[PDB]
């Protein structure tokens, strides 16, 4: 199917029907664009990819013309050179002379383009003057100002294509065409965002981001997102001690150039309600007080209650990183005891899903392969609002084939179409059992995906015996090339914990009356029991429920600060980069645990970074191959799904509700964060206000 | 590039015991299309944990300790990349740059 | 179900065993046959099960106060890993 | 009350004294951006404890004088023209819609330009 | 143009036996003029401790194997011999190489930040 | 190129000591890195070729 073209006289050969400008680029000749990106829809609205066709008398835009066998393309002529010129122009004759007050200054490609393929001189001098364009309000984190604006509709097509949101498109004609939702409204997306990105000018910007920084002033580091379990790449900017923005950085595998508005604006939180030095409570009231002192006060206090085996219990938090779980894990094995877990408020003491086997809690498709997909069950998730990039992948697939989704559980505004069956376990019962289970059977690349909100739930063991049951006695979906069980979870550290098997699978363990409490960033703990006479133990970064109720508070490092280990849904393991530093006088998580270890007369073994990796490996091996998914094999993926399979269990017939009630508080960082108050006054706690209450 | 070279460079002893460095290509920003930075392969050294950056109280001004902070060096292939960072006996990590996955781009599949 | 009840000091069971290869198909077997008879025996016992290429076979037992003791796998018979599980007790 | 002198206000709730050394300006008394530091922490230094605070520089706070210009209300047009009223003296030439029923100011300037049919409702 | 005093000719030593004869022939040289050392820089040590630095600098780079490497620090040894010898260097200098001053456990650099 | 602009080391006079010494390198202000601004777009392109004609290697002629 590969035709051999050729550009500037090299030989090119890429799959039937493919544009010009693809093969241009696989032939290592640049030509310039603004209306054309990878990611969306063909359009030829902007004219700058103009190309000459060897036997031809019209110039083909090299985005949308295919390619075909024997082709030759010339992209560097005078003629070719005359229309970049004169394309430049015209972009350029009404543009507002805004350079110095706008925030793409730096990285503009209209400015870069115009340098490298237009004219060094402007010929307009007209008396009448530029257009002008009113600014259009679409709520706090968009900020518009439409005349920079050079009519390239990739936002148009990433809002209705990608997002899936329709309700931003361009009104009028000719001249007077303006970008935006012609009524005054917002846009309700939690992938509006990234419309920033895409935006080659500064026409949309970021509100939060606007004029306080340009990009060569910035430090750009590349590390992972922890504020969902994707792990979605991201390229952090910083301006010395102080992160200024988030940008998405390319990965198919896993995010895809998109981020979701919660990853790139909570950022703004680190510089709000931080720990930066050790307290102590006297009372009612908090304390400062040394390293020194701190630790001394947590041994003196683990001598004055005396905790026995299971009496010291240790919870980490959502955005905990690996080497402190271990490290915690270690400290509390060396005291003889076992009572660690997460703040989760799972039901069964030992999660339903377990921990014996990586891939009965683990996204074992990975999420490259929903691109193959033919089918997908949703069982009580909410993909929308708990993997927003994994989301829209689902939809990029729904849209260019037959793929077909059915959802067992709450139902929630989708940006595809969902054949919903019920909201309870009868339901999944009678689905995969009934028309809906035929298809996954017949089904070439079936896919199930269990949200991490199931768990949670009173009727947890049987979503999982269902599935499991399911899952073993049919044969298409685990096979030594694919395997179509999936959890998605929506914690960056539950994957990495259970891996180090950080959970209590003895119920009688967890129910122990604890009189030691080694808070490790924990916070949802309104439902987790914590005694009135326990000693309390916070280690964070950010001042929140679980430092209220804490006696000693430990400062830590945040994500951006430290050299960090974390594991997604799919099992792919990810370390963070730091950037800056801790502020005050704050210390990296796990060097807290092993300072304190230290003053409980449990010296742990580790005194480098390298000596705590060296210890990941002995927990798991796969916990030092960065970027690589190990993947369970076929025989014990088996063993672990009958493991699930548990007769004579009961079905409560319980709603599978979702997990997440507010979007934009999912954690300290988000809740810290000024401009996720200023979403949810705006958007709103499920992003469905279409009204900005708080914008005049 | 078995000889320890940096027994004669001067350089002071931190370099290797202290401080990591990182071959990297840079990744395509996601704000521009352009893809020229990306042809290029860089090493750069990790942050010091304490006293990368600290805030002068007289101006405000970003203080610093780490030397190395502002230096980046540039190589036109991964393997001379590292064949350097060997020869100067550092300790580095490799970071592998990302692909872009190739897929067929048409206006017929606008309405197909 | 004969000595496969592991007593009180034995807290932790991890099996590390390559996804590929020969030497990990006599634990492959031996797991994916006795676990359930294990954890039937154990069913409050964590016996966490992690794979990686390339890896020789091995278990590691997480004894009281955190004392961890690992044995090599490599070689050896289906039997033999049973009988190795027992004398950890 | 201290209140008003470390925290960014769109106003001033009282009346500047061009005495009063504690001000942000001798004409603004609280400072006009968040990151803003305040003129009275930032005297609270060890290097003023033997320094006089009247001879120290203080300019006029712009963001006063610049709402002291009245709105530019142009007739039969709703576009306006800035570019600084010096000319190349100024600031690049940008031109600024006026269909919204608000004034808008300029993007170097700061003069806010409105149609006059907008004058009534502007006004209130 | 005639070189300085106690110059000497650049050359690369291809023998690793006679590569062992010129170190142990500029590790004398740096033992005699250690008096003359003390007096021109003026420094409060006795002769007999630069003796000892001297030595110690020297067993450093005992067990260098590769002939290349040897060459490199050779002639680096007999420029610094240079520049001792003819007074090139400032008092203060030589002052601080032998004012060249158990490690702190892990929370002692815990406790006041480490590096 | 490995070497950093700065150096490693700085000088002051100690009291104590009555003389110059070399210390570790501190900046008040940390060298601020604006190379990174550099254009992700390629300014220059091929050039043209100014070879003399006296010395390109001979293309044969066609076939008969
Ligand atoms: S979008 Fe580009 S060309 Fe237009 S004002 Fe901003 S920096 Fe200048
Ligand atoms: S607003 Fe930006 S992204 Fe949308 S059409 Fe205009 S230039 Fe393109
Ligand atoms: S890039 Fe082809 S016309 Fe816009
Ligand atoms: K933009
Ligand atoms: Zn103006």
């Amino acid at each position: 199917k590969e035709v051999e073209l050729t550009v500037d006289g090299v030989k090119v050969s890429i799959e039937a029907g493919s544009s010009i400008i693809q093969a241009a680029e696989k032939a290592g000749v640049t030509i310039p664009r603004y209306c054309y990106h990878e990611k969306l829809a063909v359009a030829g609205n902007c004219r700058m990819c103009l190309v000459e066709i060897e036997r031809s008398p019209k110039l083909a835009a090299s985005c949308a013309m295919p390619v075909q066998n024997g082709m030759s393309v010339l992209t560097n002529t005078p003629k070719i050179k005359k229309a970049r010129e004169g394309v430049t122009e015209m972009l350029l004759e009404n543009h507002p002379l805004d350079c110095p007050v706008c925030d793409q200054g730096g990285e503009c490609d209209l400015q870069e383009q115009s340098l490298r393929y237009g004219s060094d001189r402007g010929r307009f001098h007209e008396i009448v003057g530029k257009r002008a364009v009113e600014n259009k309000a679409i709520g706090p984190l968009i900020k518009t100002s439409m005349n920079r604006c050079i009519h390239c509709t990739r936002c148009v097509r990433f809002l209705n294509d990608v997002a899936g949101a329709p309700e931003f498109g361009t009104a009028g004609r000719g001249n007077d065409m303006q970008i935006g939702t012609y009524v005054e409204r917002n846009v309700n997306s939690e992938l509006s965002a990234n419309v920033i990105d895409l935006c080659p000018v500064g026409a949309l910007t970021s509100k939060p981001y606007a004029f306080r920084a340009r990009p060569w002033e910035l430090k750009r580091t590349e590390t992972i997102d922890v504020h969902d379990a994707l792990g979605s790449n991201v390229r952090v900017d910083t301006r010395g001690i102080e992160v200024m923005r988030v940008l998405p950085r390319l990965n198919d595998e896993i995010n895809e150039e998109w981020i979701s508005d919660k990853t790139r604006f909570a950022c703004d939180g680190l510089k709000t309600q931080r720990l930066t030095k050790p307290l102590i409570r006297q009372g009612n009231t908090f304390v400062d007080a040394t390293w020194e002192e701190a630790l001394a006060t947590i041994a003196e206090g683990f001598q004055k209650v005396q905790p026995k085996e299971n009496e010291i219990k240790a919870i980490v938090g959502s955005l905990t990183d690996l080497e402190s779980i271990v490290a915690l894990k270690d400290l509390v094995n060396k005291l003889g005891s076992e009572n660690v877990s997460t703040d989760g408020d799972a039901t069964t003491v030992p999660p339903a899903h377990g921990a014996d086997f990586r891939s009965n809690y683990i996204f074992n498709s990975t999420i490259d392969n929903i691109e193959e997909a033919d089918q997908i069950l949703l069982v009580g998730t909410n993909p929308r609002h708990e993997a927003a990039v994994l989301n829209a992948r689902i939809r990029k697939v729904w849209l260019r084939s037959d793929l077909e989704v059915h959802h067992v559980g709450e139902e929630f505004d989708s940006t595809f179409e969902l054949n919903h069956l019920g909201s309870d376990v009868n339901a999944l019962a009678k689905a995969l059992t009934g028309e809906v289970g035929k298809k996954l059977s017949e089904a070439s690349k079936p896919l199930i995906i269990i949200g991490s909100g199931v768990t949670e739930t009173q009727d947890a063991e049987a979503v999982y015996a269902t599935v499991a049951k399911f899952v073993t006695s049919n044969a298409n979906i685990v096979t030594p090339e694919w395997n179509g069980f999936n959890l998605l979870h929506r914690e960056a550290s539950r994957v990495g914990a259970l891996d180090v098997g950080f959970t209590t699978q003895s119920p009688e363990v967890a129910n122990t009356k604890a009189k030691f409490i080694y808070l490790l960033g924990a916070d949802e703990i309104v439902n987790k029991d914590i005694p009135k006479d326990a000693f309390v133990v916070y280690q964070g970064h950010h001042g929140d429920l679980g430092a209220s109720f804490a006696d000693v508070i430990l400062p830590g490092s945040a994500y951006t600060e430290k050299t960090a280990t974390y594991v997604n849904t799919e099992g792919r393991v990810q370390s963070t980069r730091a950037a800056t530093n801790p502020p005050g006088v704050a210390r990296e998580d796990w060097m807290i645990i092993r300072a304190l270890s230290e003053y409980l007369g449990a010296t742990l073994p580790y005194d480098n970074l390298y000596e705590m990796r060296s210890r990941l490996a002995d927990v798991a091996p796969h916990l030092l191959r960065h970027e690589v998914v190990e993947p369970v094999s076929e025989g014990i993926a088996k063993v672990g799904f009958q493991s699930l399979v548990k007769p004579g269990i009961q079905s409560k017939g319980v709603l599978l509700k979702n997990p997440i009630e507010n979007f934009y508080f999912t954690d300290v960082i988000s809740k810290s964060s000024p401009t996720m108050a200023k979403c949810v006054g705006s958007f709103g706690s499920k992003i469905e206000k279409i009204k900005d209450e708080k914008a005049n | 590039t078995d000889l320890a070279k940096e027994l004669v460079s001067g350089a002071p002893k931190e370099l290797i015991t202290e401080r990591v460095a990182r071959i990297y290509q840079e990744a395509k920003a996601a704000t521009q299309s352009g893809q020229h930075n990306t042809e290029t392969w860089k090493i750069d050294w990790d942050i010091l944990n304490k006293g990368n950056r600290w805030e002068n109280d007289l101006m405000g001004y970003q203080s610093s300790s780490d030397y190395m902070q502002g230096t980046i060096l540039k190589f036109d292939t991964r393997e001379g990349a590292i064949r350097f960072a060997k020869g100067q006996g550092w300790d580095y990590y490799i970071q592998e740059p990302k692909v872009r996955r190739f897929v067929k781009k048409d206006y017929s599949a606008n309405f197909y | 179900s004969s000595k496969f009840v592991f007593p009180k000091v034995v807290k932790e069971l991890r099996f590390f065993l390559s996804q590929t290869g020969e030497a990990s198909v006599p634990l492959r077997s031996f797991l994916t046959k006795t676990y359930p008879a294990i954890k039937k025996a154990n069913p409050t016992l964590p016996i966490l099960i992690r794979e990686a290429y390339g890896i020789p076979p091995s278990v590691t037992a997480r004894l009281e106060k955190g004392h961890e003791v690992k044995t090599n796998l490599e070689g050896f018979s289906a039997d033999q890993i049973a009988k190795t599980l027992q004398s950890i007790a | 009350s201290t209140k008003e002198l470390t925290t960014a206000r769109i106003k001033d709730i009282s009346k500047p004294d061009e005495n009063n050394l504690q001000q942000q300006a001798p004409n603004r008394i609280s400072p006009w951006s968040k990151s803003q530091k305040p003129r009275a922490e930032a005297q609270d230094n060890v290097r003023f404890a033997v320094k006089d605070l009247a001879k120290q520089p203080r300019p006029y706070a712009a963001i006063d004088l610049i709402y002291k210009q009245p709105i530019r209300y142009i007739e039969h047009d709703n576009v306006a023209v800035c570019d600084g009223n010096g000319g190349a003296q100024g600031h690049p030439k940008v031109y600024i819609n006026l269909d919204q029923n608000k004034a808008i100011p300029c993007g170097y300037c700061g003069l806010r330009f409105a149609q006059a049919a907008f004058k009534e409702d502007i006004e209130s | 143009t005639n070189p300085t005093a106690f110059a000497q000719t650049t050359r690369y030593v291809k023998d690793s036996t006679e590569m062992r004869t010129l170190v142990l022939n500029l590790y004398r040289r740096y033992l005699r003029h250690s008096r003359g050392f003390v007096n021109n820089y003026n420094l409060d040590i006795p002769a007999s401790q630069v003796r000892t630095k001297i030595r110690q600098e020297f067993e450093r780079q005992r067990f260098v194997k590769d002939l290349p490497l040897k060459n490199v620090l050779y002639m680096k040894a007999q420029m610094e011999f240079q520049e001792l010898v003819n007074f090139w260097k400032q008092q203060c200098h030589v002052m601080q190489y032998f004012e060249s001053i158990k490690g702190d456990s892990f929370v002692q650099k815990f406790l006041k930040g480490a590096q | 190129k490995d070497f950093p602009t700065t150096g490693y080391t700085e000088v002051r006079y100690d009291a104590e000591k009555r003389r110059v010494v070399y210390e570790p390198l501190e900046l008040t202000q940390a060298w601020r890195n604006f190379t990174v601004g550099s254009s992700v777009w390629e300014q220059v392109g091929d050039g043209k070729d100014f070879t003399p004609e006296s010395f390109k290697l001979p293309t044969p002629a066609p076939d008969p």
